[PDB]
RNA sequence: GAUCUGAGCCUGGGAGCUCUC
C-alpha cells in the first residue's frame, strides 16, 4: 500500500497531553517542538468531517507572522493527525497566572499583533468564527499566533444580490456576537472582531466579561453591558425573526466603559474597547482601523513581550 | 483594450483544417455547446 | 518544489504507475477517459457545479499518477473523488445520495439495495475508506485551478462573442476529458490552448492589444505562437483517436 | 459546456444538470447536449456496467 | 452461454451484427 506522501505519527515523540486531542510531541531526530492534533473522527457518518478540510485547506493558504503555521499531516499504521509549530504559552493562560504583569506598552502590542493577524485572514477572505483567549497563542519569543480554525471558513463578498446563508451556532457562546445570537446566517469579518473586543477587556479584567449559560441568557448580559437592542442604534435590527420572539429588556443603557472603568483605566483603550463592542455590526470598527486608532499611536508605544514572559 | 473578435477568410491554418474535418463546422454546432 | 510535484513530462507519464504493471499507454489514457466521464455524468445527475467535477476529474488524473489502476478501479475512485470534490467546492452530497446514483450509472439493471442491507453499509465503508486514501494520495493538496477560470477572463477581455466564448470553454472541460494537460501544462497554459483551439475551428482570429502584445500574452508570460500550434497539435491528435462518429454526425436528421 | 464566472464562489456556481432532459438522439443537435453526450455521443466514450 | 473464457463494430443508444469455439 503505497503512501510517500503522509509519513507516520511515530517520526515524533508525545510528551503531554495538550486541550486526547491535542499532545505536545518532539521530531526524534530533529528535536524540534510541535504541536499534534488529532482529527476527531467520531462522526463517520458523513466520511471525513468537512470541518477537518476546510481548517486543512486554509491553513495551507494562509501564512503570516501572527498565524500558526501548518508543518505536515501524519497518520496512524486510520487516524490523521495535525501538525503545528508548538507554542509554549497562550493568552488563556497567561491572563489566568497573577504572576504575570501587562505593562500598558505591552498590551497594545498583544492587540497589534491580534488585530494584524484578523486583517489578514479576512483580507484573504477568511473567518475565524471562534475568536478566544484560548485559541490565542503567544510563541515563546512574544509572537502572538492564530491557531484553532477547527470553526474557520471563507466567506463571500455578496455581488449585490442574494444573500449568503452560513452557518449560525458558531463561536464561543461567551464570545459570540449579537447578530449571531438574532438568527444571522449572512454575516461576515464582524463576528471576528467582536471576540477581539472580548479579548481585549480580558487583559485587563483577566476574565470573560460576559459569562452567559444559554444563548438568551448571552444576549441579557449583552443587552446590560452594550446596552438594549433597540432599531435606533441598530437599524433593521426588527427583521430578525428572533428579536420580537426573544424578551430582550429595553432600558439597560450602554455602559462598556462604565463597567471597565475601574479596570482598563486608561482612556484610549476604552474607547477601543467600546467601538469593538457595538450592537450593530454594520457600526462596527473593522481591524484595519482598529490598527489605526490612537490607542496604538500614543504614549506609552507598543513593545515586545519577553519582558513579560520572564515571569 | 482588446478589439472584438473576427472572421478568418478561409482559414488556411493547417491545425483549423484538421479540426474542420474532425469535429464539423462550427457555425452548425454552437446553438448546442451551452 | 511543490509546484513541480503535480507537473510531469511525457517521459514520465510514459512510465506511469499502471505503466508499472503491464497496461498500454493508449489503454491507461482510456481508463481516463472513461473515468472523467463517469464523474461527469454523476456530477449532473447529483446537480452539482461544473467546478466541483472538474476538481474531481483533477484528483482522478493526480490519483492515477502514484496509483495504478490495476489496484485502483476506476468506477470505485470516481465515487469517491466526486464525494471529496463536491465538499471542496462548498457543494457537498449526502454520502447516501452519491452512492446511489453511482449504482444508477453502475447498475443500471439490479435494483438499489436497501439502506438498511449487509451490501449497502459495507459500500459506505469502501467508498469512505477510498476518500481517506484519495487525500493521502494527493498530500491533502484540495486546492485546484482550472483552465476554465482563465479562459472566461480571457475571453470576456478579448471581447469575444458567447458562441466563441462557449466554444473556449467548452474545449477546456474536454482537456480534462480527453487529455491530460491537468498533470503537463499549468492551467492559464492550458486555457489559451483551448481558446487558440476554439479560434482555428470557429475561424475566429483575435487582433493584437492596442498595445502590440499577442492576446496570449495577457493570460500567460509563457506561452508562445510556437507552443500553442505544438498543444493544439496533440490535443486533436488525441481527439482522432476517438473511436466514435464525427464525420457521420454532419447532418439534420430526425430523432 | 457553458462559461462560468470565475469570481463566483464554489457554493455560488450554478449546477451542472443540462435545462433539458438529455433527450436520445444521435442527431447533429443532441451530439452537443451536453458534456455527457459529447463525450457519449460524438467521441462514444463510456463506462460501462 | 459467458461476456473481470474476451470483443470488433455500428443503424435511432443495439431491439443490429460477425470474429478465435
Ligand atoms: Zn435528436
Ligand atoms: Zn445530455
Amino acid at each position: 500500500v503505497e503512501c510517500p506522501f503522509c509519513d507516520e505519527v511515530s517520526k515524533y515523540e508525545k510528551l503531554a497531553k495538550i486541550g486526547g486531542e491535542v499532545f505536545k510531541a518532539r521530531h526524534r531526530k530533529t528535536g524540534q517542538k510541535v504541536a499534534l492534533k488529532k482529527v476527531l473522527m467520531e462522526n463517520e457518518k458523513e466520511g471525513f468531517p468537512i470541518t477537518a478540510l476546510r481548517e486543512i485547506k486554509i491553513l495551507q493558504l494562509l501564512k503570516h507572522e501572527n498565524v500558526v503555521n501548518l508543518i505536515e499531516i501524519c497518520r496512524t499504521k486510520g487516524s490523521i493527525y495535525l501538525v503545528f509549530d508548538f507554542c509554549e504559552h497562550d493568552l488563556a493562560g497567561l491572563l489566568s497566572n497573577v504572576l504575570v504583569k501587562f505593562t500598558l506598552s505591552e498590551i497594545k502590542r498583544v492587540m497589534q499583533m491580534l488585530l494584524n493577524g484578523l486583517y489578514y485572514i479576512h483580507r484573504n477572505k477568511i473567518l475565524h468564527r471562534d475568536m478566544k483567549a484560548a485559541n490565542v497563542l503567544i510563541t515563546r519569543d512574544g509572537v502572538l499566533k492564530l491557531a484553532d480554525f477547527g470553526l474557520a471558513r471563507a466567506f463571500s463578498l455578496a455581488k449585490n444580490s442574494q444573500p449568503n446563508r452560513y452557518t449560525n451556532r458558531v463561536v464561543t457562546l461567551w464570545y459570540r456576537p449579537p447578530e449571531l445570537l438574532l438568527g444571522e446566517r449572512d454575516y461576515g469579518p464582524p463576528i471576528d472582531l467582536w471576540g477581539a473586543g472580548c479579548i481585549m477587556a480580558e487583559m485587563w479584567t483577566r476574565s470573560p466579561i460576559m459569562q452567559g449559560n444559554t444563548e438568551q441568557h448571552q444576549l441579557a448580559l449583552i443587552s446590560q453591558l452594550c446596552g438594549s437592542i433597540t432599531p435606533e442604534v441598530w437599524p433593521n435590527v426588527d427583521n430578525y425573526e428572533l428579536y420580537e420572539k426573544l424578551e430582550l429588556v429595553k432600558g439597560q443603557k450602554r455602559k462598556v466603559k462604565d463597567r471597565l472603568k475601574a479596570y482598563v483605566r486608561d482612556p484610549y483603550a476604552l474607547d477601543l474597547i467600546d467601538k469593538l463592542l457595538v450592537l450593530d455590526p454594520a457600526q462596527r470598527i473593522d481591524s484595519d482601523d482598529a490598527l489605526n486608532h490612537d490607542f496604538f499611536w500614543s504614549d506609552p508605544m507598543p513593545s515586545d513581550l519577553k519582558g513579560m514572559l520572564s515571569t | 483594450l482588446f478589439a472584438e473578435p473576427y472572421k478568418v477568410t478561409s482559414k488556411e491554418d493547417k491545425l483549423s483544417s484538421r479540426i474542420q474535418s474532425m469535429l464539423g463546422n462550427y457555425d452548425e454546432m454552437k446553438d448546442f455547446i451551452g | 518544489n511543490n509546484n513541480k510535484r503535480w507537473y510531469f513530462t511525457r517521459e514520465q507519464l510514459e512510465n506511469s504507475p499502471s505503466r508499472r504493471f503491464g497496461v498500454d499507454p493508449d489503454k491507461e489514457l482510456s481508463y481516463r477517459q472513461q473515468a472523467a466521464n463517469l464523474l461527469q455524468d454523476m456530477g449532473q445527475r447529483l446537480n452539482v457545479s461544473q467546478l466541483t467535477i472538474n476538481t474531481a476529474i483533477v484528483y482522478m488524473h493526480r490519483f492515477y499518477m502514484i496509483q495504478s489502476f490495476t489496484q485502483f478501479p476506476g468506477n470505485s475512485v470516481a465515487p469517491a473523488a466526486l464525494f471529496l470534490a463536491a465538499k471542496v467546492e462548498e457543494q457537498p452530497k449526502k454520502l447516501e445520495h452519491v452512492i446511489k446514483v453511482a449504482h444508477t450509472c453502475l447498475h443500471p439493471q439490479e435494483s438499489l439495495p436497501d439502506t438498511r442491507s449487509e451490501a449497502y453499509l459495507q459500500q459506505v465503508q469502501d467508498l469512505v475508506i477510498l476518500e481517506s486514501i484519495i487525500l493521502q494520495t494527493l498530500g491533502f493538496e484540495l486546492t485546484i485551478d482550472h483552465p476554465h477560470t482563465h479562459v472566461v477572463k480571457c475571453t470576456q477581455l478579448v471581447r469575444a462573442s458567447k458562441d466563441l466564448a462557449q466554444t473556449s470553454y467548452f474545449m477546456a472541460t474536454n482537456s480534462l476529458h480527453l487529455t491530460t494537460f491537468s498533470l503537463q501544462y499549468t492551467p492559464p497554459v492550458v486555457a489559451c490552448v483551448c481558446i487558440h483551439l476554439a479560434c482555428k475551428w470557429s475561424n475566429w482570429e483575435i487582433p493584437v492589444s492596442t498595445d502590440g502584445k499577442h492576446w496570449w500574452e495577457y493570460v500567460d508570460a509563457t506561452v508562445t505562437l510556437e507552443l500553442l500550434d505544438e498543444l493544439t497539435h496533440e490535443f486533436l491528435q488525441i481527439l482522432e483517436k476517438t473511436p466514435n462518429r464525427l464525420k457521420r454526425i454532419w447532418n439534420w436528421r430526425a430523432c | 459546456m457553458e462559461p462560468v464566472d470565475p469570481r463566483l464562489e464554489p457554493w455560488k456556481h450554478p449546477g451542472s444538470q443540462p435545462k433539458t432532459a438529455c433527450t436520445n438522439c444521435y442527431c447533429k443537435k443532441c451530439c452537443f447536449h451536453c458534456q455527457v453526450c459529447f463525450i457519449t455521443k460524438a467521441l462514444g466514450i463510456s463506462y460501462g456496467r
